[PDB]
Formats: C-alpha cells, sequence, structure tokens
C-alpha cells in the first residue's frame, strides 16, 4: 500500500497532511509539504481540483 | 502509520477512509459510511470528542 510510504514531497515525514476539496481527500503528502502547496495556490496533484483546507490527520 | 492497514474500528469489515474533521485537525479511524453514521448520530469524534465538523472520503495516493 501506499499508507506505509513517505510524503512523497519530502519522502521524510507520514502522509498525514489531507488535501480536502468537496466531500474527498487525497492523502499523499505530510502536513507541511501539502501546506506548502496550498500557500504557493497549486491545485490537488492528484486530482487536479482546487484545495479548499489542508488538514493535519491522525490515525491514531 | 500501520493504523491505516486496519479495517475500521467500527464495523470491522470497510477499510478506514472516513477522515473525521474538526477545525484543521481530523481523526482517521473508522470507514466513510460509519464516520457519516457517527455524525449523523450527533456523536463526537471517537477519539478526540470535538464536534464533528466535516466528513470526508480519504483517497491514499
Ligand atoms: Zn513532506
Ligand atoms: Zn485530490
Ligand atoms: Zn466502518
Ligand atoms: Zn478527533
Amino acid at each position: 500500500l501506499n499508507a506505509i510510504e513517505p510524503c512523497v514531497i519530502c519522502q521524510g515525514r507520514p502522509k498525514n497532511g489531507c488535501i480536502v476539496h468537496g466531500k474527498t481527500g487525497h492523502l499523499m503528502a505530510c502536513f507541511t509539504c501539502a501546506k506548502k502547496l496550498k500557500k504557493r495556490n497549486k491545485p490537488c496533484p492528484v486530482c487536479r481540483q482546487p484545495i479548499q483546507m489542508i488538514v493535519l490527520t491522525y490515525f491514531p | 502509520c500501520q493504523n491505516l492497514l486496519k479495517p475500521c474500528s467500527l464495523c470491522e469489515k470497510r477499510p478506514r477512509d472516513g477522515n473525521i474533521i474538526h477545525g484543521r485537525t481530523g481523526h482517521l479511524v473508522t470507514c466513510f459510511h460509519c464516520a457519516r453514521r457517527l455524525k449523523k448520530a450527533g456523536a463526537s469524534c471517537p477519539i478526540c470528542k470535538k464536534e464533528i465538523q466535516l466528513v470526508i472520503k480519504v483517497f491514499i495516493a
């Protein structure tokens, strides 16, 4: 699974930065890297929809 | 983390793809179906007891 691989962007942290759009979320980046995508106004790298928010996701 | 690979902690037969969201944090321990049921019951997040503001279907990429 992709779930046990680290952030695709930095490969140094877990995939805990949820990219939220609508009623759906893409998990592929950590919170820090995912925040950077939103700041720099990038769309979701996966589905290319706009990023509504970044949620720090715990899986606990 | 390895907990994401476990079945939903509630129904135990669907994957953990229901993010329960409160503010800018979320707890992902249930499936989408059970997370929505919790919100519909007006339950609070089962981990931290915060008001559930949003339930999201999560896809791991
Ligand atoms: Zn990262
Ligand atoms: Zn997406
Ligand atoms: Zn369930
Ligand atoms: Zn919670």
